[PDB]
């Protein structure tokens, strides 16, 4: 059995819109990644993977004239979780951390009762994907040769995916934690696709998560 | 002509990198030089006090002239010479500094890392220029340097008409 918590609209503003010095919009894998495993250390629920889907989304002045990027929008999410209890317990949990938790700086302002998704197999798992629907997922479509020449050959649009370490800090004076090792390091892109849920073949494409060399991935690997 | 003005630009702060965290905070002046990513392309960014800088006959000054026609990796790699390799060199110096930036935590097996992000000065100078002679729009501009350009770094300095970012907006659903 593979657990799946579905939250469904969680309507979010005040988005930091800028996640790398040159992108800005959807924020990236590693936000949604982040929030999962903030979410695992606060609540006690192990959190597997997470996908994420776009209902609604706008950076501010893009769309009609009124400093940082900010942005709004509605998210629908779902997190791969390991719960060997009764699922009430669970929604409550993940209400309780939704409720005061933050999108790239983004405040949550209402979301959906929580519920849960179980799957035995490989097709259950597309219950599980539909259940999601209408949103649009983010999946990995990988690098050819670069972000720029990708972007304007493939079409396709650039996301963080992770971090380049550049230097170990070697003073920790303003280091609010002097414990962690600590590094000066500068983004790394992937190529990513959007997808409506019901349309992705294999839903382990759209589950993301941590991995090695500072980089977020998905289950399943490139998008076929 | 090019020895002059690398001399004037040690004679004076003279530092010359490929990554900082001023791309995201004025008052920050971390730098970073990551000389694995140095190639024939590579563009590279500088700072000097209020970008004071000599100029030569057509009125360029060293990070004009270093970022145009391979120059700088051809000095780097000591096309022109042992000592402008050398007068080079010695400016590609670190400064570490993570005032005003972010510290975030990002998984590592089991553990944490703690990171400070800085940007890439050749992903805004040569991606600027490429989207540009690509003819590619989807994008945004943003201006760096704050209220004061001359004073944050030469790439803001003079490419006043800002830098390109890659417009990350999703498809949306639709009401009805």
């Amino acid at each position: 059995m593979r657990k799946f918590i579905i939250v469904k609209n969680v309507k979010v503003d005040g988005i930091n819109a800028k996640s790398s010095d040159i992108t800005v919009g959807m924020p990236p894998a590693t936000t949604f990644c982040g929030l999962g495993e903030t979410m695992s250390i606060k609540t006690g629920i192990v959190v597997k993977a997470v996908s994420y889907g776009s209902v609604k989304f706008e950076v501010r002045g893009s769309r009609f004239n009124t400093p940082k990027p900010l942005a709004d929008g509605v998210f629908t999410l779902c997190f791969e979780v390991e719960w060997e209890d009764c699922a009430e317990v669970l929604v409550d949990k993940v209400t309780n951390f939704i409720n005061t938790a933050r999108i790239a700086g983004g405040t949550i302002a209402s979301f959906n009762k929580p519920f849960v998704k179980v799957a035995k197999d490989a097709e259950e798992l597309a219950s599980v994907k539909n259940a999601m629907m209408p949103c649009y997922v983010v999946v990995d479509c990988g690098v050819e040769v670069n972000i720029f020449e990708d972007a304007v050959n493939r079409k396709l649009q650039p996301m963080v995916n992770g971090y380049k370490k550049l230097e170990k800090i070697v003073d920790n004076k303003h280091m609010r934690d002097k414990f962690t090792p600590a590094y000066l390091a500068t983004p790394t892109y992937t190529m990513i696709g959007y997808k409506m849920v019901s349309n992705v073949d294999n839903f382990d494409q759209a589950l993301w998560q941590y991995g090695e060399n500072t980089k977020v991935k998905t289950i399943g690997g490139i998008y076929n | 002509m090019i020895k002059e003005m690398i001399e004037d630009f040690i004679s004076k702060g003279g530092l010359i990198f490929t990554h900082s965290g001023r791309y995201t905070n004025t008052n920050n002046s971390c730098f970073i030089f990551n000389k694995n990513d140095i190639g024939v392309d590579t563009k590279v960014d500088m700072y000097t006090p209020k970008s004071a800088g000599i100029k030569n006959e057509e009125g360029e000054n060293l990070w004009q002239v270093l970022n145009k026609a391979n120059m700088f990796y051809r000095i780097y790699s000591g096309e022109l010479g042992e000592e402008l390799q050398y007068l080079l060199k010695s400016c590609c110096t670190a400064k570490e500094d993570v005032t005003t930036l972010p510290q975030i935590y990002f998984k590592n097996g089991e553990g944490y890392d703690i990171l400070v992000p800085i940007g890439n000065a050749h992903n805004l100078i040569s991606g600027t220029e490429y989207l540009w002679e690509h003819k590619y729009y989807n994008t945004f501009t943003q201006k760096l340097g704050g209220s004061n350009p001359q004073n944050c770094t030469h790439a803001c300095n003079k490419m006043r008409g800002g830098f390109k970012q890659f417009n990350c907006t999703p498809p949306q659903v639709e009401d009805n």
